[PDB]
């Protein structure tokens, strides 16, 4: 709760915005409103879209890259809100920029924000955010 | 004995002797100074490959052996998506069931039978030898038993570690005993972002183990012909490739003009690219999944040969959901993306990459 | 009592240390059950609006629908549909208005059903759920017009269609009985049965008057389309109950929720949802508490628990939070739902015992409204 | 503060919920979103429907009726919201009611609900 | 120290015992002037958002506009006009898209144009105040388009019309320099002039690479377009500064807002609207605290004032709150407004001094964008 | 001296001679015996009256005297809303001005000029003391001198307690000296939170000191031309009348149609209604409003002929922002506005109600 402190990742509870997938997640935790870690919830649509962070996972040391996908066509889901920026960079770098709204591809064209998932894609670090 | 079953199949992979006029081996298609693929110019450039006749080419481009070991015997997930197999259009089931075509086909080693097999195994013998230690006495005198061990060999050969070494710099980097350049991680980043990870990487999520770059999927990409391959192959201008809805015991139309996603390993040093060998440059097989996403006029050119790029073969099931990502990949990316496609080059191939 | 997050963050590690791969794609809520419970937001009139669907014995949100501006939600008793009537504007608050209904399935929550209402003719109040009813069959939704004057609104849910509106008189509410029938409460203090057909004038009968005009019965009656019984609080907590399971209106014996000595010391029920009534059970729950006689709107910490049959009660549960709103589940051994508008959280209680078992909060800025199925 | 406590009017501050004429006000106070205590915020409409409450003005001892109108056309403003109920009916007595959204007559057809004013117009 | 609410009680009452008639009406906001400010809520990316357009002398909310999703606000540096581009959809967050630019009365707040966008061409993002952008003259509004690719969209607000969208290279933000022409900061470190005066692709030229690859220009530069001064922070707040008065880039010299001493010690800047600048005093106002590398969205308590000239620092505030983002009055005496997204609270400071001077709260859900116009 | 102004005003109103024929005082058709309206029937029924010549009927409907006096003098509001004035169009400044109107017009008593009028007050010798004592020796030997007198006489007159008495039950009840039936109640409470407020009361917010139930603005509430009367007046099919914009020196095509909303006080047992008489009952000026905001049919129909209301006399300038409110009036509200009206009767006309 130091907003500004060095952010402490933690493996065990996962509607909470120190959860170690989420170390870029922008906007609200999928889990909380009737997806879960890496499914977006009933009447949604999972864009194509994403974004990547390396996040480090303190339980086994290691860091995985994290693609996150929105749920889109949906008002904002107000539950379980986070915004965390590890090796997040400026809109220039849209790779790994998350005040976008990442809606690309979803079904319907939907645009509209509702939640984030956070599922592993890989394990591996970047040049500007390594552990 | 898996050794000995190996380095049988190995003494079969480069013998003409499994071709009807004795002019053609797996290798000669399959040249293992080419990442297994076929390095002779026909009639159609390198898109598809000669047969021992010397004039027949076939419709498809030749693949590489290489990681073909790694893809799961072809089946019916619990989707309702096909997947694995061998041949672009997965007619095959697996590698042992894949390894007798090619014997047989008279557009390629042109043998009339398994009998004919039989007698040239039986010729051999080191052959002999090799094939009773193996599969017990009198083996080549039934060409069933003795086509059956040919083909059971060849698998076993191209299930050993020459063929899947997974030591391209992308395997070392993994293994954190070295870094992408800047170019390349930009590459991996965007193949990971945008639409390549659906369809090019093993998994939906996790971490794949032996990574090939692929989900052994069917997709209708929506590629035109290739004029001038579908010439030399002499199948007609009538003829229409339909993917995987060939292999016997498809029927479901869904599945027409669907081919199954390649491995990228290797892909920097096995051009031309896709099942029929239509784009020489690993910047145009790029590019082309721009014309699904781009609005620029460009994006509807082959840069090739500055036209359109052509109607689809097969007009219909296209992977719009996957391809209509609404985002183009500019320049950068796609500079991106071929520094990172370099990357999953087997040691071996480096020199190749020039 | 390893929390929801805590279980998944426990399971996704065991997947990860597993190898085991899995597609990220849109989850399907849990068939409708009776602990299912729905929680509208209006939002304190805000121009778009949020419902929660909650799974009641997890304490788990399994989806959510959006609405626009004081939409009116409605759930079949079945489990087969969710459905609501709704409000929106070409810009936001301003512009052409498109008043519609929507049915969702309840397990995708897509629509399957966008029903325009012509004319623009929802009457836009703070959300009573009995403004707007479908017909115990299912096949027809019946929404409540004010405006030019009070009128009832027909949409057919099977043929996907608005009908007509009925002009009735000065008359409010709408308690369905028969796919052809419904209830209304009069300003004279009678109710309104109003018959009605596809074109022609209704038939409009009306009861005996059974309340005077000095006792104010509630916005939120509780009404059991199964049972036929609809129970009516007035400000002080006497309950009017009608019996209209035989298709016309019988006057039950009134009951007092509350004592002559509580009255006394300033005793009255109040919130919004002010009254539960459990089928099976035939037991009526009111949200009371001390307050002055005009603070009717107020959040209350009590619920008494009385028998509907004899008047006696049963319990009086302190709720340990502001409720404004109740509701029960209709299954055995019932969830007694306490909604915090101010909280933004329900809290879900044993309606047994009274005690607090799981709470879900978050839900959204103002939630007023909780409704479940009786599916039994 | 003691949300069920007896309303306790005063006449010092019109942005406070117990601002003596808001004694049924259900809403917001549209002086807190660029109106005044009888005119309407800029872009909203003014409504011609009201409903009426008698409020005690503890500055000189007389019940005022109090015709409410609401400014539409806005999604509500957030600011200064206030819910009283003095005198306040079930939805059948609408003259007296405050859950409507009262928005009828206003230019436009605005129905959304912004903010309401509170204008005197007679002695009770 | 009277408060608004208490002056208008007073004034109330002496209205009622002078019997002193009005007509009840709809109010016009005061002349924009100097000291207006206006605040933009996205509300954590809410289907529908709020604007607040206040006094910042008397700390009063003066009038609102409402919008759709994440819209981007624009204000005339002249107080002729306000407008934005805006989002919305048919069924409130799902349905057909529809975006668009409203211009607005800025007494009246009516809106004057109401101009469709085809296509649905905007950007989507948390908002950007130079994603959108109005021309010197205020003729054309341009807005920034990320998919397909980057591309800007331009539209005639004289003639209410889209015109056309011009293709760009791999750029973001639009800081327009004349009628015809406007910058953009592209991948590759150099910025973009596109001139599109002519019909057809744009002139496109590019500057040398200004900042290396591992250098972070954040995504709220202040922009002065009357100064043509382009003030860009990056993560550590070495501060770029371009100038744009001739109609070309001159690069002036690189300032630090902070010292080698304070950044080795965890100063960095940090927030949303990082950085304002004051045009007359030539002064840059950056938001700053001690923070990990990572947080630099998180809020910040401190705000350093320096000259843009010399690169001295000439304050360091203690602001007393969680600020998100400032920006400052382009008049004398300059207010300081220090915006709280947790708060939401517009916190009103003499630039000078840092003091507060009043604050105005209840602004929305997620307030983060403040604008004020240039007049002098 | 303000007693004695308005003792001579009182003879004067009733008083023939000031008629061409002798026939006919103001008293005529502002009966007291009728809150200061006309029970002779003409024509057109009671819609219009008669003059002097026993002829010549006018084209408007005899309003009541009773609260004339507590109408502002004619202006323009700074909202540029016109306001005041008497006669439903305005033309009259004040009572004074209007006073010699009706000695004059040849429709009504019909003198032939201010000379004749003089010729007949100096005829009478308690004229000759009247008029003397309070304006000055001679005053009746100047024609311009002895018109004016009579005139400020009769506006004296009209300004007494007897006309505006406020002893109704409205002003009984407001005074705190009895109540409201449930019926009257709900009346009242519908005419405040109802459109009628909106121009049937004196301010637009506080409370009035002597209410009078209009806010003296002009409005086209859009009512056809009572034909019956038309044809009566004489003045034509083609005529239109323009209420306000016929007042002098008013240009504005916007004025054309509006007339001065009248004081409610009374309107029970003043009929017939509106500026032309065109309704006979209350409750059809009440429904008359529902065509602007009932989708039934019937709010279209006149219930007193059974046919459409009609076209408006003039179509343009409606007040369509006050009278489309989006809420009619069900029947329980139209009885209780009646119920609520009939409370606006003074004491003394208290017994014709029942007729
Ligand atoms: C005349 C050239 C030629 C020769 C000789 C040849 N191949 Fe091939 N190979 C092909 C072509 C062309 C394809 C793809 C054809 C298709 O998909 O229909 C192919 C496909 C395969 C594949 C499928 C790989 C994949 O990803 O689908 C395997 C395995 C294979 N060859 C092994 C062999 C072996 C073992 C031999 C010797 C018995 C052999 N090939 C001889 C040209 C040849
Ligand atoms: C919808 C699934 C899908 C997507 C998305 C996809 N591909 Fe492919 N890709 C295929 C299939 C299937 C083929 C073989 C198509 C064929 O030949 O019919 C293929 C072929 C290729 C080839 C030629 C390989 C060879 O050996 O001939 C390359 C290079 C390629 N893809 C790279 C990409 C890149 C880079 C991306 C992202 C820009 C991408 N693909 C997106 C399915 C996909
Ligand atoms: C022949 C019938 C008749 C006689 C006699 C008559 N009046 Fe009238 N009175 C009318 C009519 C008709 C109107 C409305 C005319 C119009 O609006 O143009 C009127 C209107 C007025 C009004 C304006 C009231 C209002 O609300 O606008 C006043 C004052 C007035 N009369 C006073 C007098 C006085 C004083 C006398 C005697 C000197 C008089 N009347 C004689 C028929 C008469
Ligand atoms: C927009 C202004 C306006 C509104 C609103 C309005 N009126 Fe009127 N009313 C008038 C005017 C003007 C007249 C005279 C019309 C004319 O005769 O040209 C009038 C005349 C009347 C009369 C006839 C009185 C007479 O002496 O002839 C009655 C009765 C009446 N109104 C009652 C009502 C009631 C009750 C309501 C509310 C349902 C109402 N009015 C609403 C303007 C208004
Ligand atoms: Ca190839
Ligand atoms: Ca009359
Ligand atoms: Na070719
Ligand atoms: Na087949
Ligand atoms: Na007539
Ligand atoms: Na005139």
């Amino acid at each position: 709760t130091d907003p500004r402190a060095k952010w402490v990742p933690q493996d065990n509870d996962i509607q909470a915005c120190d959860y170690w997938r989420h170390c870029s997640i922008d906007g609200n935790i999928c889990d909380c409103s009737g997806g879960s870690l890496t499914n977006c919830p009933p009447g949604t649509k999972l864009a194509t879209a994403s974004w990547v962070a390396s996040c480090y996972n303190p339980t086994d040391g290691q860091s995985y890259l994290i693609a996150y996908r929105d749920c889109c066509g949906y008002n904002v889901s107000g539950r379980c809100p986070c915004l965390n920026t590890e090796g997040e960079l400026p809109v220039y770098r849209p790779e790994f920029a998350n005040d976008i709204i990442w809606c690309f591809g979803a079904e319907d064209d939907a645009m509209t924000y509702h939640c984030t998932i956070s599922p592993i894609v890989g394990k591996a670090s970047h040049h500007h955010h390594h552990h | 004995a898996d050794d000995a079953l190996a380095a049988l199949g190995a003494q079969l992979f480069v013998d003409p002797a499994l071709s009807r006029n004795a002019t053609q081996s797996c290798a000669t298609c399959h040249d293992p100074a080419r990442a297994f693929t076929d390095p002779r110019e026909g009639k159609a450039g390198l898109a598809v490959s000669v047969g021992d006749d010397g004039q027949s080419h076939g419709d498809r481009n030749t693949p590489t052996l290489g990681y073909a070991a790694l893809v799961p015997a072809f089946h019916r997930d619990a989707n309702g998506k096909y997947k694995g197999g061998q041949f672009w259009d997965g007619r095959a089931d697996d590698l042992k069931q894949q390894a007798g075509q090619p014997m047989l086909n008279p557009v390629e080693m042109a043998m009339p039978d398994r009998a004919a097999v039989a007698a040239r195994l039986r010729d051999d013998p080191a052959y002999r030898t090799g094939f009773e230690a193996l599969f017990g006495k009198g083996v080549l005198d039934d060409p069933e038993r003795a086509f059956d061990a040919a083909a059971e060999a060849l698998a076993a050969y191209q299930a050993t570690g020459e063929f899947s070494p997974f030591d391209s710099k992308y395997d070392r980097v993994m293994r954190g005993e070295e870094k992408f350049t800047p170019l390349e991680e930009f590459g991996y980043t965007v193949f990971i972002t945008f639409n390549c990870r659906l369809c090019h990487m093993q998994r939906k999520q996790g971490v794949a183990e032996r990574e090939t770059f692929t989900n052994f999927e069917y997709h209708n990409i929506g590629l035109p012909v290739n004029e001038t391959a579908r010439e030399a192959s002499g199948l007609g201008a009538d003829h229409v490739d339909h993917g995987l809805l060939a292999r016997p015991g498809i029927e479901d139309p869904a599945q027409s003009g669907r081919f199954k996603v390649p491995s990228l390993r290797n892909v920097a040093v096995t051009g031309p690219y896709m099942h029929n060998g239509v784009f020489t440059d690993l910047r145009t097989a790029i590019l082309f999944y721009n014309k699904y996403t781009s609005r620029r006029p460009e994006a509807k050119i082959n840069p090739e040969t500055g036209a359109p790029w052509g109607e689809p073969e097969v007009a219909r099931n296209l992977s719009l959901a996957e391809l209509q990502s609404g985002l183009m990949l500019d320049d950068g990316r796609v500079d991106a993306l071929v520094a990172f496609l370099e990357t999953l080059t087997d040691r071996r191939y480096e020199p190749l990459l020039e | 009592q390893e929390t929801q997050g805590q279980a998944a963050a426990r399971a996704a590690a065991a997947d990860l240390a597993a190898g085991q791969d899995d597609e990220p794609r849109i989850l399907e809520a849990p068939a409708p059950d009776a602990r299912r419970v729905y929680v509208n937001d209006p939002a304190h009139f805000a121009a778009v609006t949020q419902q929660f669907v909650i799974d009641g014995e997890a304490g788990r949100v399994i989806g959510m629908i959006d609405g626009g501006f004081l939409p009116n939600p409605v759930v079949a008793d079945d489990g087969s549909f969710i459905a609501h009537a709704s409000t929106v504007f070409s810009r936001i608050a301003r512009g052409e208005r498109t008043d519609y209904v929507e049915v969702f399935d309840p397990v995708t929550l897509l629509p399957t059903a966008d029903i325009e209402l012509p004319d623009a003719p929802r009457f836009l109040v703070g959300t009573y759920p009995w403004m707007t009813s479908l017909t115990p069959d299912g096949k027809t939704l019946l929404f409540y017009q004010f405006s030019p004057a009070p009128a009832v609104g027909v949409v057919d849910l099977e043929g996907k269609a608005f009908k007509r509106m009925l002009d009735v008189p000065d008359c409010y509410h709408i308690f369905p009985t028969a796919p052809d029938t419904f209830f209304m409460h009069c300003r004279d203090g009678s109710l309104a049965k109003v018959a009605f057909g596809t074109e022609g004038t209704p038939e409009i009968t009306h009861t005996e008057v059974f309340h005077p005009e000095d006792e104010f019965l509630i916005n939120h009656p509780a009404y059991s389309q199964k049972a036929g019984r609809l129970v009516w609080p007035t400000y002080t907590g006497k309950i009017h109950q009608i019996d209209l399971s035989s298709g016309d209106a019988k006057f039950l014996p009134a009951v007092e929720a509350l004592t002559e000595a509580e009255r006394a010391d300033g005793w009255r029920p109040g919130g919004w949802q002010q009254v539960a009534y459990h089928r099976a059970l035939d037991r009526i729950y009111l949200l009371v508490d001390q307050r002055d006689e005009w603070r009717h709107k107020t959040a209350s910490r009590f619920v008494v628990v009385l028998d509907a049959k004899t008047g006696e009660r049963l319990a009086k549960f302190e709720m340990g939070h502001e409720i404004d709103s109740i509701n029960v589940s209709q299954d055995e051994k019932p969830l007694l739902y306490a909604l915090s508008t101010g909280d933004k959280t329900l809290y879900i209680h044993d309606a047994e015992s009274g005690e607090e078992l799981r709470s879900v909060n978050q839900l959204g800025h103002g939630p007023q409204v909780i409704t479940t199925a009786d599916m039994g």
